[PDB]
Formats: structure tokens, C-alpha cells, sequence
RNA sequence: UGAAACCGUUAAGAGGUAAACGGGUGGGGUCCGCGCAGUCCGCCCGGAGGAUUCAACCCGGCGGCGGGUCCGGCCGUGCCGG
RNA sequence: CGCGUCCCCCGCGAGCGCACGGGGUCGGCGGCGAUGUCGGCUACCCACCCGACCCGUCUUGAAACACGGACCAAGGAGUCUAACACGUGCGCGAGUCGGGGGCUACGAAAGCCGCCGUGGCGCAAUGAAGGUGAAGGCCGGCGCCGCCGGCCGAGGUGGGAUCCCGAGGCCUUCCAGUCCGCCGAGGGCGCACCACCGGCCCGUCUCGCCCGCCGCGCCGGGGAGGUGGAGCACGAGCGCACGUG
RNA sequence: GAGUGGCGCGGACGCUACGCCGCGACGAGUAGGAGGGCCGCUGCGGUGAGCCUUGAAGCCUAGGGCGCGGGCCCGGGUGGAG
């Protein structure tokens, strides 16, 4: 119910949505991980241009 | 940056420039006064009247 | 100095309360070569607290 | 302030060295604990 | 090299205590003429009655120019309007007593909280013990005791009211600074009657203690103050 | 039993500023010292704006300390502001300008000094006039704030010109049935 | 922080800061922004007035990239190009004026707000308002169209 | 400075010990040893130390001098006075009163060093 | 480790208005003060003692300071010259 | 209660001491005490006097013949996330913010990027939309009218905290006479803010005349006066944290 | 308030300025709101040259206290590792 003078506001809460939360842990490891394959792919083409 | 420069407030309050320009301090402390009667004493009677 | 004694560390005998030391330092490998500095710079007492 | 000592350099002997390096404007900057 | 400044910080000292004299002197002499003011004051209202009756006629006499009103009842249980005029008497506490000069704007507020007071004309003898025993003027907003007569002299100097004996002749002879005089004097803090009250529901007429009490609100003021 | 209400018998101002800073308490500490010993009635107003939360003393533009400092019979004042003085870069020409202020953003302190003007603090505003004699004391505008256009009178009122809280403006957000004489009505 | 709440403070009292007659129940006005038009039609008509009913024409396919126009006033132009030109433009014995391109630092309109300082320019905007044209043609300058 | 350095150690330092609703302070040059901006024995440029000797017997009095405040080993000038007791009360009032160092701290300091000489009286 | 409810036993106390309760004292305890000749502190006046023993005076040392205006450094959210 | 002098009827003497004098002292004393007495407000048990119904709860009203509770231990209930609002604290400020990405034990942290500011929000509004999109008056060249020109030019009134000016006056055997400080009749600049009046932008309506041109039209622009707007009228916001709803 | 004019080496306390001091007035309270907790709980970053097998936590108590109160500190007994 509205007290006064609110904003007409309408959360997407209504499915089940605490099911579908993507948290971001992942993320430190994920830029470790990308970081880690990019070095790699780097020292494999080997004199190459490292960014394509 | 700074929102004060001189940090010592000692040394500004006791600077020629400030001290120039207070007024007297009043130190002397006043506590209560008892409230004596016309009748029960003579010479409080002899203050006020 | 006061700041850094208000958090505890005992640097009564240190010299300067900036302890710049060299870029020998950066040099140094062992830890009988880290402890012989910080006796000399009197920060052992810390170490030692 | 706005004045910058001129800060001495120690030797790894914990003596003074003849060097001396001007205190960083960082040291003057306002101390905040909040 | 302060034989100068020896002589002259005792020449201000000196300067300070002469004028106190001056200003004691004519506290003394202000409160010989009242005096004088209250037996002429007393003496002809008896001598135009004299003169009244060796002639065969009457002296009504003046219509009391100053009332002291005393509430009698509590604070619980009390009209609006009722609430209104007995906080425009500053009577807001049980025995709480103010001097209030009488005219039409007085006496057709004080006959609306008739129930809640027992007021009346007091005498010159009433005036001074609550003047001089329950006396504290509003120094401030703020009750200080009237112990010397640089309190009065300092907040009613203005309106010449520089003694404690010109507040008082300031109040029963009700002066052009009545008003001044009469609000800076905080309402008074009286005690229960000492003796006991008759009836405080009823009017003083109907053997109460309530209304108006011409001659009769002293007895309650000695038996009060 | 005395008949006195008690709902304003305790006064809601500030007797202290609610900021943990030290600089600025420091600066509270001088104020505390000059409003009550000195009988100059500046240093009373400073201090109470010492203390004022950051709403109340608002962001003061270069060109009001521009403008107000122009006006007639103020030749070699000192502007005195207890908030910030913020750049205003929709004004060319700077003038010398004598400045206290608790704050001043990078470009405005480059703006006036370099326009030949000082810049001063509280500290130093104290040891140059103590009793604040022969200052301008300025204040930005706290009716500025967004927040103002929602108060008042109720978004649906007649006559009352009052922001709505809309999630999102558009031609779909509020604009039909209390809006337009076409939808019901129009206030 | 939960200890700095006002929870802390309900400790030892009952009702919890929800009414002892009037309980803290589930949905006593409904879920949402529930009887917007019944039971909260009082709230929604003096605080959210225009909220029931259809407007204007439906646009189906709206890129909001084609209707981009970002629009500057006169009273910050200058401020486009660096301070230093402001001042060669001044001094300077030739009567060259600056170009002021104000699509190279992403405005697509010149609004005419502020009073324009007297020295001629050359603006390079995309659009120009009518008030825009007269104050740079009343200080001596060009309104150069672009796109 | 002082009044700075304060704010931040008012509440926050390691040698403030609050218990009993008392407050103190642990520090090697305070002396009546409590949270006070006078008697803090870190903040200020003058501050006297009165402590009892390194042997039995005596008062040492710790000058802060008024140079190298940034060289915490340099900082203090100790002197050990090993005397009578009314010589050892005059020597402490000689120091802060004809040097005008700190004279706010003259009387406490002597008071402190009567009871360090009281201290090291053998007790029957 | 071994709480409370609850029970036993021992010790003390009391018991016809169910018990318990608040306020006011009295009585009996258990324990404590580890009570039970009852304060130290200056300064001064007298007595009989002791001690390497003050003021002053040099000599080296150390610090505070201001020297109206000694010399030289060093720093400037200070400029003005190359 | 002097006189050195100014006229209406005939500027500081020294002491002493008592006190109905800005809240109590005595320069008065007196019994007692090591195995049985002294102190101990509370706490243990008991007795007496007065008071005294059983709590939680919904309720106009509960000790209720209203409901829950035999007793004790442990557990047990306004949370976290998102959004919004407003207050407050911090930073920067017409900007602000890397949050996504990237670069280099504690550390899955921290530090850095600016040709990573894309983008978000703010800086501009109004309109259904096409769209449009935020001061002027003067002195002249042809008692005027659109070009030609020129300088000064972001309102007004009222109240306004703060400053500003200073008619006069604040004393040592005079009296002039200057430097500072302080007070002040009265007079001004007026912050924010408030009410009021005019202005400007967008929508619409009414009345009306004049402009512009590679495309002279069912074209484009402008004016005076009403009115609709969540506008302008020398920015305040953004991010963060905390509180409450 | 300033200028040229006619012997004895001495003086209590204080001011955690978020501190300290002074003076007047006032004090019911459910729902409810706000403030202050040197109130309590369990973990984290600091710090206290903290305490502890010469005895930690816990637990018991007719022991001594403190605080308006939430509670807390001591003494004794038990206990064995924080």
C-alpha cells in the first residue's frame, strides 16, 4: 500500500526468481582465468601479434 | 587541499590580533544567594530598604 | 612520531621518525641481514614488543 | 603548514648518510582518522 | 612608571564607591517621601469621610485602582476559555498569586475564572511581605531572588524603579509603569492556608472561598504568606 | 501540577556539527572562542553555519561571488562562504576577489588566484579580521537542491506546479486522466 | 549495521513498533499498487495524477540512435575549445574568428541561452534554434551547417 | 601540531585505558598520567618528565627539547637529580619557571616528584 | 565440567487467616572489618644526636631563550629578474 | 556641618574593631573496648505494623465465572536482496562514477588505466506528434517604421541575518592636539529565503500586419494579447556510506 | 587607551573544550517516536610488552561492594586450558 507522496515503482519479483540469482565470486578467478588463457594463447603465437 | 592551514588554535587565540579584539573575561563565578526575610533579619531589611 | 607511538609501536629510539634507509636494502637475501638493519635503525624493540 | 623539512637518509649501519631528500608534500597532506 | 596608574585605578575605586553613596542616599530619602505619600494617602480617605458625615452627605471612595488574585482550585479538569484567562494572569499552578490593576479588560476575565481564584484589594502591609518575603522578579526569563536593589534597579531603572520601595509604591500606588513593575515580578509561590481554606468549590459569599473578597483577601494573604 | 506543555520545551537546532572531522571541529573550537568573547555578530552566524549539514550550507557558484561582490559599496571586501565555491565556467572575465571559504574547487581557486584574488580559511579569516569587519558573508542557494520541486502543495492539486515522482518520463507516465480534460479531468 | 537499527531498540518491548490494536498483519491493503482505482484511488489522484488511461500514437519500433540530438547552449560554447583560443582570438590584429565544430565534441544542436561574450566565431552544429542565429549574428560570427 | 594531533588521539591512542569510569593515560611523559590535552606527554613541543632513576634513588626530569621533534632518539634531554628532597622540589621549579618551559606543568611535576621521593622512603 | 526444576539429609529459624509480595524497623545469625586505644601532612618553636654538608666560588657539560638589528643555512598553498 | 570663588527672598585621609552582613562552625567536651564485645545500609532467617488480587493478552472496560501458563533448562520471531523516497556523513564538483573489462600466505584484497567515460545520472524543457527549444531597451543613417549602425546592458518592489558609512561622545594639577580601539542618532550595499510584479522557452487559442529566398508555394520566419507546462530567470549534481519509511 | 605639547627567587586547583563550571525552570504516561548506554552477547581488524597450569572459561555462594538501572567488580569453593 502507498503512505504519501512515493514513487509508482514496480519490482520484477513476482516469478521465482531467487532460483535464477547469478552471483559474481566467480569473477576474480574468471579474470585470473581469461588472463591466464590469454598469456598462453600469446607464448603459443609465438612471435606473432598477441591481440589478433 | 587544507580546511584550516594553522591547525594550532593554541598559538592563533593567543596571537596579538585575536586577543586585540575580545572583550574582558568574566572568570568570577556566582553561585545563588539565600533569600532572607523583612522580619527574620534586620540588615538584609537594611540592604533593600 | 606522536601518531605512530598513539598506535603502539616503540620508536623512542628510532632516529628519524621518516626512517628513509638506502637502496642497499633492496639488495639484501637474508633474514640475519633484515634483522642486523633493524637493530641498527633501533626498530628491533618493535619487532621485539 | 605549507613548509618541507629536508629529510636525512640512513645507511643499512643505521648511521646518517650525506644524502638528504626533501619531505614529500603526501607527509603535509590533511591527517583524517574519519 | 605607575605612580601614575597606582593613584588612578584608586581615583575609579573612589569615583565607583561616592556614587553607591549618592545612590543609597536617594534610595533612603525615595522611601522617606513614600512614606510620607502612604500617611497623606491613608489620612484623607478618613478626613473626606469625616467631612462627608459632619456635612450629613457620603465619601464612596475610589474604586480600588490594584487586585491580588490567589487560585484556589488545581490544574485537572478545567474549561478552555477558563485555561486561557488564568494563563494570561500567570496563575498557572495551585496558590500561585499576581497583582492585577482593576478596570473593564480586568474584571470581566476575572469574573469568568471567578471559580478557579479568590482575589481581591490588598493593603499597603500585604503589598510588602510579598514584596519583600516572596519576592523574585523574571531577570532573564529566569526567577532570581530580589536580594539587593541592583536587580530591580538594573531591570526597571528605565521606568526610575531603582529600589525595592519603589516597586512597591510602583504596585499599590498603581504607577503609569505598573504593568512593567507588575510582570516583572515572577507569580508568587505561596503556601497552603495556614488555618484551612472554608470551601474552595463554593463563592466566598455563600460562606466559600471562591470570587471576589473586598477587604478580606489579607487575612488569607498572612495566613498564606 | 502546572499547566505547561512540554511538546517545545526542547530546541532543535545544532549545538555541535554532526561531522567526526577534525579540521573542521578545529575550526569550531576558533568560532566557539570569537562568537561569544568578540560582541560581532559575524562570528555567531559562522559558527552556527560551522555546524549545518551539507544541504543546508549549498554550493555557492563563482558567479554569485562574482555578482554580490560587484554591487555598490563593496570595493577591497572579502567574500566569507561556509560551504564550497564551485567554477562557474558560463562566466569569461574573473575579477581580484578576497575569498573564505571551507572548500574551493580546483578550477575556481586556478580561476581567482590567477585573476590576481586570494584565497583564505576560517584560521586565517580569524587572524585578518577577528570580528569579521569589512566581510561580504555570502551563501549559495538551498532552494537549488532537485528535492525542492517535489515538496509543497501535491502533484494532483489545483494550482500546485509540484514534480511528480515518476519512475521514467515519457507520453505514458502520468499524462492522461488528472493531466487532460480529454481523460476525466484536469486540476 | 544491525546494531545502530531501531530492532535493537525493540527488545523488551511487544508489539515491535506495529501497533497493539491495529496488528503488523500479512496485506491489509492488498499486494502492489492493488485498488489504484478502488481502495488507493485518494494516493494515485493527489500525488500520481495522469496515472489511469492511453495517450498519443503507438510507435512500435522505437531506436532512440535515429531521434539523437544533444543540444548545447551558447552560454557554455566557448568552453568547447581550449581557453587559450578565446584569448589568441582577442588580441589578435587579422579579425580571424575560431571555429567552434560542435559536433566534434558531441552536441548535434546550438540553444541560444547565454549571453554570447563580443568576439566573433565560426559554429560547425549540426542544427541551430532561431535565438542561437540571431545571438551569433548580433556578435558578428558564421552559423556554418554540417552533417 | 598539538591541537591536531589531539583530535586524533583523544579516544583513539594505544596508551588511553578506560575502565570504573575513570580514564588514564599509560604514556612515558605524562605525569598526573591522565587523558588531558596539558598533560599528554606525545603532542605538545615542551613537555616535562619527572621519573624515578634506572638505580634505587633519585628523580630524573625529562626535557623535550625544542629542535629535532621529528628524531624521536635526540628528542629528550634526561638529567638525574639526586639530592635532598626540598633541593630536589627547588631544582624541578628552577627548570619550568627560569626556562619558562611549560609552566602549566611546575607544580604537578613537583607534586609527582614528592611522592617518586616518598616512593623510595623505606617504609617501617 | 556437572546449572536449574525436583528429591534426600543435616544445620539454623519460624508455622491456626494458602503462600509470596512492597514499605518501615527490631531480633537472631552467617561472615566480614582479618576490628578492638585509633588519622596522617606541611611549616614553625625547644631539646639531645647524626651526616660530607648548603650559600658563594671556580672548572667542564647540557638545555631553554629574544641578539630591537651576529654570521650562515634551509623551506615557501610567496613573488619579482635570466 | 568647609570654603577659594559662580546666583533667585532681603574626585584618593589614615586607621582599628563589632556584626540580625553574598548557605556552619566550635579556639566545646564526654563514655567505651582482646575473648567478648564494636561496626556492617545491603544480603540470610524470623517477627510485628501499614500497604498489597495473577501475570501475558485482545478489550469501552480483566483479579475476573474471558483465553494462554504444572515446573525447569536450551532453542525461539522485523531478516536479507532489489527498487524508491527523504534525512544525515564523506569525496569530487558542472560535472561525477569503473560498477563491466583490461594491466601488473595475506591477496578472491589492494594499486593502476583516460584514445578503457562506452555508458549511467546531471547539465533543458515542452508537445500526442511533425517538431520547436529559454532578457532587452537606447542613440542614430532611410512626430515614426525593417534594414543599416554605435556604445553601455541578466530584471523590479517589500522585508531581510551579516557587513559598510560615522552626527556625536568614552577623563588625572589643565587645555590643545594627533594614532589606535570602542559606542552610536541616522543613512547605504544587500546573502539565502519568502510574497509580489514583469520577462523568457515549449503547447494551444484569439487578433493582426510585415518580412526572407538557388527551389515564390496549400513555403519558411516573425508580432501584440490570453492561457496549458513535472520549464528558464549566472548551475548542484554524481558516487559512496548510514538511518528511517 | 599610548606618545611631542603649558634584601628574600615565590603564587593551590584547573581546560578527557565530545572538557569543566554557573544560574533559573521543569519531570504521569499506553500505542508510538527519538536519544544515550563505561548495558550484555558472539565473531573480525587494531591495540593493551593484557591475564593464565603459582590455575583460564564455566559453575556455586548466609562473603565484601558498585551502579537510578541494564549489569558489573571483588572474596571463598569447585574446575582443569583457555
Amino acid at each position: 500500500a502507498p503512505s504519501r507522496n512515493g514513487m509508482i515503482l514496480k519490482p520484477h519479483f513476482h516469478k521465482d526468481w531467487q532460483r535464477r540469482v547469478a552471483t559474481w565470486f566467480n569473477q576474480p578467478a574468471r579474470k585470473i582465468r581469461r588472463r591466464k588463457a590469454r598469456q598462453a594463447r600469446a607464448r603459443r603465437i609465438a612471435p606473432r601479434p598477441a591481440a589478433g | 587541499m587544507h580546511k584550516m592551514l594553522n591547525t594550532d588554535l593554541s598559538r592563533i587565540l593567543k596571537s596579538p590580533e585575536i586577543q586585540r579584539a575580545l572583550r574582558a573575561p568574566r572568570k568570577k563565578i556566582h553561585r545563588r544567594v539565600l533569600k532572607k526575610n523583612p522580619l527574620k533579619n534586620l540588615r538584609i531589611m537594611l540592604k533593600l530598604n | 612520531p606522536a601518531l605512530v607511538m598513539s598506535k603502539g609501536h616503540r620508536i623512542e629510539e628510532v632516529p628519524e621518525l621518516p626512517l628513509v634507509v638506502e637502496d642497499k636494502v633492496e639488495g639484501y637475501k637474508k633474514t640475519k641481514e633484515a634483522v642486523l638493519l633493524l637493530k641498527k635503525l633501533k626498530a628491533w624493540n618493535d619487532i621485539k614488543k | 603548514a605549507c613548509a618541507r623539512p629536508l629529510i636525512s637518509v640512513y645507511s643499512e649501519k643505521g648511521e646518517s648518510s650525506g644524502k638528504n631528500v626533501t619531505l614529500p608534500a603526501v607527509f603535509k597532506a590533511p591527517i583524517r582518522p574519519d | 612608571n605607575f605612580a601614575e596608574l597606582k593613584i588612578k585605578r584608586l581615583r575609579k575605586k573612589f569615583a565607583q564607591k561616592m556614587l553607591r553613596k549618592a545612590r543609597r542616599k536617594l534610595i533612603y530619602e525615595k522611601a522617606k517621601h513614600y512614606h510620607k505619600e502612604y500617611r497623606q494617602m491613608y489620612r484623607t480617605e478618613i478626613r473626606m469621610a469625616r467631612m462627608a458625615r459632619k456635612a450629613g452627605n457620603f465619601y464612596v471612595p475610589a474604586e480600588p485602582k490594584l487586585a491580588f488574585v490567589i487560585r484556589i482550585r488545581g490544574i485537572n479538569g478545567v474549561s478552555p476559555k477558563v485555561r486561557k484567562v488564568l494563563q494570561l494572569l500567570r496563575l498557572r499552578q495551585i496558590f500561585n498569586g499576581t497583582f492585577v490593576k482593576l478596570n473593564k479588560a480586568s474584571i470581566n476575565m476575572l469574573r469568568i475564572v471567578e471559580p478557579y481564584i479568590a482575589w481581591g484589594y490588598p493593603n499597603l502591609k500585604s503589598v510588602n511581605e510579598l514584596i519583600y518575603k516572596r519576592g523574585y522578579g523574571k531577570i532573564n526569563k529566569k526567577r532570581i531572588a530580589l536580594t539587593d536593589n541592583t536587580l530591580i534597579a538594573r531591570s526597571l531603572g528605565k521606568y526610575n524603579i531603582i529600589c525595592m520601595e519603589d516597586l512597591i509604591h510602583e504596585i499599590y500606588t498603581v504607577g503609569k509603569h505598573f504593568k512593567e513593575a507588575n510582570n516583572f515580578l515572577w507569580p508568587f509561590k505561596l503556601s497552603s492556608p495556614r488555618g484551612g481554606m472554608k470551601k474552595k468549590t463554593t463563592h466566598f459569599v455563600e460562606g466559600g472561598d471562591a470570587g471576589n473578597r473586598e477587604d478580606q483577601i489579607n487575612r488569607l494573604i498572612r495566613r498564606m504568606n | 501540577g502546572v499547566d505547561i506543555l512540554h511538546n517545545k520545551d526542547r530546541k532543535v537546532w545544532r549545538k555541535e556539527p554532526k561531522s567526526q572531522d577534525m579540521y573542521l571541529r578545529l575550526l569550531v573550537k576558533l568560532y566557539r572562542f570569537l562568537a561569544r568573547h568578540t560582541n560581532s555578530t559575524f562570528n555567531q552566524v559562522v559558527l552556527k553555519r560551522l555546524f549545518m549539514s551539507r544541504t543546508k550550507r549549498p554550493p555557492l557558484s563563482l558567479s554569485r561571488v562574482i555578482r554580490k561582490m560587484k554591487l555598490p559599496d563593496r570595493e577591497n571586501k572579502t567574500a566569507v562562504v561556509v560551504g564550497t565555491i564551485t567554477d562557474d565556467v558560463r562566466v569569461q572575465e574573473v575579477p581580484k576577489l578576497k575569498v573564505c571559504a571551507l572548500r574551493v574547487t580546483s578550477r575556481a581557486h586556478s580561476r581567482i588566484l590567477k585573476a590576481e584574488g586570494k584565497i583564505l580559511t576560517f584560521h586565517q579569516l580569524a587572524l585578518d579580521s577577528p570580528k569579521g569587519r569589512g566581510t561580504v558573508l555570502l551563501s549559495g542557494p538551498r532552494k537549488g537542491r532537485e528535492v525542492y520541486q517535489h515538496f509543497g502543495k501535491a502533484p494532483g492539486t489545483p494550482h500546485s506546479h509540484t514534480k511528480p515522482y515518476v519512475r521514467s518520463k515519457g507520453r505514458k507516465f502520468e499524462r492522461a486522466r488528472g493531466r487532460r480534460a480529454s481523460w476525466g479531468y484536469k486540476n | 549495521p544491525s546494531r545502530l537499527r531501531k530492532t535493537r531498540k525493540l527488545r523488551g518491548h511487544v508489539s515491535h513498533g506495529h501497533g497493539r490494536i491495529g496488528k503488523h498483519r500479512k496485506h491489509p491493503g492488498g499486494r502492489g499498487n492493488a485498488g489504484g482505482m478502488h481502495h488507493h484511488r485518494i494516493n494515485f489522484d493527489k500525488y500520481h495524477p495522469g496515472y489511469f488511461g492511453k495517450v498519443g500514437m503507438r510507435h512500435y519500433h522505437l531506436k532512440r540512435n535515429q531521434s539523437f540530438c544533444p543540444t548545447v547552449n551558447l552560454d557554455k560554447l566557448w568552453t568547447l575549445v581550449s581557453e587559450q583560443t578565446r584569448v589568441n582570438a582577442a588580441k589578435n590584429k587579422t579579425g580571424a574568428a575560431p571555429i567552434i565544430d560542435v559536433v566534434r565534441s558531441g552536441y548535434y544542436k546550438v540553444l541560444g541561452k547565454g549571453k554570447l561574450p563580443k568576439q566573433p566565431v565560426i559554429v560547425k552544429a549540426k542544427f541551430f534554434s532561431r535565438r542561437a542565429e540571431e545571438k551569433i549574428k548580433g556578435v558578428g560570427g558564421a552559423c556554418v551547417l554540417v552533417a | 601540531s598539538a591541537h591536531l594531533q589531539w583530535m586524533v588521539v583523544r579516544n583513539c591512542s594505544s596508551f588511553l585505558i578506560k575502565r570504573n569510569k575513570q580514564t588514564y593515560s599509560t604514556e612515558p611523559n605524562n605525569l598526573k598520567a591522565r587523558n588531558s590535552f596539558r598533560y599528554n606527554g606525545l603532542i605538545h613541543r615542551k613537555t616535562v618528565g619527572v621519573e624515578p632513576a634506572a638505580d634505587g634513588k633519585g628523580v630524573v626530569v625529562v626535557m623535550k627539547r625544542r629542535s629535532g621533534q621529528r628524531k624521536p632518539a635526540t628528542s629528550y634531554v634526561r638529567t638525574t637529580i639526586n639530592k635532598n628532597a626540598r633541593a630536589t622540589l627547588s631544582s624541578i621549579r628552577h627548570m619550568i619557571r627560569k626556562n619558562k618551559y611549560h609552566p602549566d606543568l611546575r607544580m604537578a611535576a613537583i607534586r609527582r616528584a614528592s611522592a617518586i621521593l616518598r616512593s623510595q622512603k623505606p617504609v617501617m
